[PDB]
């Protein structure tokens, strides 16, 4: 549900369009997510690691 | 490259500034290639 | 129905836009079509 479950009703959202949003905040468009999606999967979960 | 893309026509804000005045000059230009 | 709105016209930005092309425009064509 990302986190709208921190003000009331839990709303699903894809987990994929969400990460989108955590940079549209930041500053930077959500395009460049979807066009570099794959090698920041690899550089999240190595990460934790 | 984006993943989960899908297929429809987008409508371009100056369409109705170019579908809707092409047609007007489209309109003017019948009755102007007619002579 | 919103309470408290008031009477003017919303000067179209895209009128200066056609009107100085149609300056040009709507005159070429009464200089294109009247001959
Ligand atoms: C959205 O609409 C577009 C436009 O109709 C679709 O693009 C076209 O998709 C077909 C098959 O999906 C492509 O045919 C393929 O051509 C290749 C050769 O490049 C051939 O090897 C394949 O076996 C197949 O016949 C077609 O080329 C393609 N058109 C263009 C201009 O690339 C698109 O698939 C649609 N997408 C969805 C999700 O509906
Ligand atoms: C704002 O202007 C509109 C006109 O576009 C006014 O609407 C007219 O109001 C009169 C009575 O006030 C009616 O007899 C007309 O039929 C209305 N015409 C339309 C097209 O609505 C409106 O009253 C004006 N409002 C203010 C606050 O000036
Ligand atoms: C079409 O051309 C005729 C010929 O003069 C003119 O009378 C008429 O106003 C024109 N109409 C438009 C929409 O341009
Ligand atoms: C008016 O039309 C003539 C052709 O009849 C053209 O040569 C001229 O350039 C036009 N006027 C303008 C300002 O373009």
């Amino acid at each position: 549900s990302g986190w709208t479950f921190g003000a009331g009703a839990a709303l699903q959202i894809p987990f994929a369009m969400q990460m989108a949003y955590r940079f549209n905040g930041i500053g930077v468009t959500q395009n460049v997510l979807y066009e570099n999606q794959k090698l920041i999967a690899n550089q999240f979960n190595s990460a934790i690691g | 490259v984006v993943i989960g893309i899908v297929n429809n026509t987008v409508y371009d804000p100056l369409q109705p500034e170019l579908d809707s005045f092409k047609e007007e000059l489209d309109k003017y230009f019948k009755n102007h290639t007619s002579p």
